[PDB]
């Protein structure tokens, strides 16, 4: 890798600057130099890892899905559409596999808390998940049963080791929850979970300092917009 | 699309 | 280049495409193909191309300007700061590299009518100002020199050929002016250029239509927001 | 840096 040469914590420093540029591309190609120095992860440095992805990959998700609907209301001008819509589809992957890469070499079978095996697992959920958004072969139900499993693994594990309110299984709740209603084609689990996961939190709201209060409340309303949406 | 809200940055 | 087996209206089209997808990297790279085919560009074709580089290039100085401070304020954090910088800094005048290029090879010395030539030499002197932003070296004031001279023979074709509301004219005196306030360290020229650049359009808005009025005063009201913050 | 107006997509 191109970043073999430079520190582990110059990457990480840099990383950061990235992220105040907004240089989402290099704040992703740092954080991987990172992961490949084969030590585990931090708390922040698993989010800048998460962050510097998840803006990638989301501006490939944006383009992807204005090309699709041009493919779609165009379904003469010739091959060009499904041709550039292929090509940001291609590269949407490429980001996929390479999260997913980075997960499975060795990032989840190093993660032994909760909190990093949680965090790593609904990764590995989500970029199943994109994958899924753009699947049209006979790998989608594939694709869609490794979304799932890596959900329910985090699932399973949060319910046991974290509070109701830790923002880490309140965002897992809210993404499986999305996962269940328009890639699982199964809106009443979606809401199911929803509403159990932001009932469950609510109650266990009076534990928490004024800090913790505030992160988990902000997930919460985000499992509320959802289910305003939905019901 | 109407997109539903998940976790972190609102990037598409 | 890699753009050389597509089609120059194939090319045309997906750049239209990855301007609705927000994807400026691609649409700059699909119009160096364009105009590597090697025949003139119609108008639509040199708005697109500099609409892409336009904003390839804007996303770059805003990094490097988040950098730039930065570094100034952290003048110990070690190296990185200036590494990234400098990196930053290196990609941007690869792309006014690149962009400058193409205007000599070979857009200018084609372009025959005001309206193309005046374009491109409008552009000549924006990313030779893009380098000035950036420059420290022995080699400043060459840049510096290079953009006043591709903006001065633009502001003289301008004047002999176009009249004073022309879109394309207003917005070279725009960016003209804003080269004097902050590159050459003129205000005074600046202030002179952008009020005497109102005043003479004013005076010739009677002789348009309603859609063209709309242009004119849309790059009108720029000048006039900067002489307010200059005066 | 306080940036005046330019030609074009205020993309900076
Ligand atoms: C322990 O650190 C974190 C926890 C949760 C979110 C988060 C986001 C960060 C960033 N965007 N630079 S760091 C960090
Ligand atoms: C003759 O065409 C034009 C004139 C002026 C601006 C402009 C911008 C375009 C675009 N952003 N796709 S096309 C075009
Ligand atoms: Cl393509
Ligand atoms: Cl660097
Ligand atoms: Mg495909
Ligand atoms: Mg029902
Ligand atoms: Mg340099
Ligand atoms: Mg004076």
């Amino acid at each position: 890798g191109a970043m073999g040469s430079m520190e582990r914590a110059s990457l990480i420093q840099k990383a950061k600057l990235a992220e105040q540029a907004e240089r989402y591309e290099d704040m992703a190609a740092f954080m991987k130099g990172a992961v490949e120095k084969g030590e585990e992860l931090s708390c922040e440095e698993r989010n800048l890892l998460s962050v510097a992805y998840k803006n990638v990959v989301g501006g490939q998700r944006a383009a992807w899905r204005v090309l699709s609907s041009i493919e779609q209301k165009s379904n003469e001008k010739g091959p060009e559409v499904r041709e550039y819509r292929e090509k940001v589809e291609t590269e949407l992957q490429g980001v996929c596999d390479t999260v997913l890469g980075l997960l499975d070499s060795h990032l989840i079978k190093e993660a032994g808390d909760a909190e990093s095996r949680v965090f790593y697992l609904k990764m590995k959920g989500d970029y199943y998940r994109y994958l899924a958004e753009v699947a049209t072969g006979d790998d989608k139900k594939r694709i869609i049963d490794s979304a799932r499993s890596a959900y329910q693994e985090a699932m399973d594990i949060s319910k046991k080791e974290m509070p109701p309110t830790n923002p880490i299984r309140l965002g897992l709740a809210l993404n499986f929850s999305v996962f269940h209603y328009e890639i699982a084609n199964s809106p009443e689990e979606a809401i199911s979970l929803a509403k159990t996961t932001f009932d469950e939190a609510m109650a266990d709201l009076h534990t928490l300092s004024e800090d913790s209060y505030k992160d988990s409340t902000l997930i919460m309303q985000l499992l509320r917009d959802n289910l305003t949406l939905w019901t | 699309k109407l997109m539903f809200k998940t976790e972190g940055p609102d990037s598409d």
